[PDB]
């Protein structure tokens, strides 16, 4: 009845297939999150 | 810096802006007060009160 088990990947693991030319050309950049100021703003108020 | 920041190109629908305005990124490329013056009306050859520290009720002059 038993018949030998398969794998869903071929690979062992991941970092091999992302790391790649083929995936990394098609990425977009890395972004990153800015923190924002608490704090005149307006160049000129003083017209006012 | 604030630059760098700019609206997404998506239409999602997870999240939806209401108005023209639309959802903004915040996001920046991977790579990478006050004067203590001294106090007026006190010239050069005032008489003054100590009334701190080590001598009190004591007049003195600048």
């Amino acid at each position: 009845r038993f018949s030998l088990p398969r794998s869903i990947m071929t690979n062992a693991d991941i970092e091999a297939v992302i790391t790649s030319d083929a995936v990394q050309s098609v990425l977009n950049e890395k972004k990153e999150v800015v923190p924002l100021p608490k704090c005149l703003s307006v160049g000129a108020c003083e017209d006012w | 810096e604030l630059l760098f920041i700019s609206p997404i190109a998506k239409k999602d629908i997870k999240r939806p802006s209401w108005r023209g305005i639309p959802r903004i990124s915040f996001t920046r490329p991977a790579v990478a007060a006050k004067a203590v013056e001294t106090r007026a009306n006190l010239k050069v050859g005032t008489v003054v009160i100590i009334v701190g520290g080590e001598h009190q009720g004591k007049r003195a002059v600048v």
